[PDB]
RNA sequence: UGGCGGUAGCGU
DNA sequence: GGAAGATCGAAAAAAGCACGCTACCGCCCGCGTGGTGG
DNA sequence: CCACCACGCGGGCGGTAGCGTGCTTTTTTCGATCTTCC
């Protein structure tokens, strides 16, 4: 649930992301790309 | 006994073994084994005793 | 608070706790040793099913 | 004797990366694709790399080591399986030459 | 007015 | 007399390292791409 | 028409390589003997 990784503001108009945005980011783009790639019909060395 | 031990038993295939040693999972080719050991110790840039 | 999310992974991916915690679950339950499971998990070699 | 690799580049450095590896003398492929863009509204296409951050480099081990291409200043890293560079078969290099989606 | 990392300090 | 169980030491990987409290410092994503004013 | 005020996506960093480097205990694995037989 977001409240358990909450985004603090700075009061500077910035927010401290937490560990764990950074990890779920990094998984959900990880995943578009290698749907995008599978949709692109990608050789299978750049699928692996 | 130590040289008793150690396989190698020319240049190359203690170079070889060297560059194994130090970066594993390339291709040991006798050129980048003796511009390892080279630079390693015996180069100026990478290597300096005070 | 306790609403939680879901992401529909592309391919299936193995669970790192149940793999590393040593013993390996899936190396014992399988009868492989973890440098073979390893080797399959990270496209090392191919594995007959 | 030359042989075939994958290699992973940086993110917006793929032409750097390119020109970096024509220094060196070695082959370098990678598929463009022609896509309607914009561009502050003129009606063109422009070449987008295909499986973007990828490259196949053609080139020799012996005649230049594997860590010189992984330091070509612009060249993220190795696409490697295991502990060696993977290596791509000369077929799937003959597929995306042909090959133009 | 939320967190970490580093440094220094107090009581054992 | 070669193959499978024993074992044996040597090496490699994982985990732990007291309790409270106070003060200060630093930080809380970069870079090719795009629109707007001098 | 050119300088400069936003902006939204990938990943070690930076470099035509190399960076690590003063703990101890427990558990697992592996090569090497070995050894013991069928």
């Amino acid at each position: 649930p977001p409240d358990l990784r909450p985004l603090v503001p700075l009061d500077g108009g910035r927010f401290a992301t937490s560990d764990l945005n950074d990890l779920y980011r990094r998984v959900i783009n990880r995943n578009n790309r290698l749907k995008r790639l599978l949709d692109l019909a990608a050789p299978d060395i750049i699928v692996r | 006994e130590t040289l008793r031990v150690d396989p190698t038993n020319d240049r190359l295939s203690a170079l070889v073994e060297i560059y194994r040693m130090m970066r594993p999972g390339e291709p040991p080719t006798r050129e980048a084994a003796e511009s390892l050991f080279e630079n390693l110790f015996f180069s100026e840039d990478r290597y300096d005793l005070s | 608070r306790e609403r939680m999310g879901h992401i529909e992974l592309a391919s299936p991916t193995a669970h790192i706790w149940f793999l590393k915690s040593l013993p390996s679950r899936i190396g014992l339950l399988l009868d492989m040793p973890l440098r073979d499971i390893e080797r399959v998990l990270y496209f090392e070699s191919y594995v007959v099913i | 004797m030359q042989s075939w690799y994958l290699l992973y580049c940086k993110r917006g450095q793929l032409q750097r990366a390119q020109e970096h590896l024509e220094r060196q003398a070695v082959n370098c492929l990678a598929p463009m694709i022609t896509l309607e863009k914009i561009v502050r509204g003129k009606r063109t296409a422009v070449s987008e790399p295909l499986f973007p951050n990828y490259l196949f480099v053609e080139f020799d081990p012996e005649v230049i080591h594997t860590t010189t291409i992984n330091a070509t200043r612009g060249v993220s890293h190795f696409v490697r399986f295991g502990a060696s560079p993977a290596i791509v078969p000369s077929a799937v290099i003959h597929q995306l030459s042909v090959y133009k989606p």
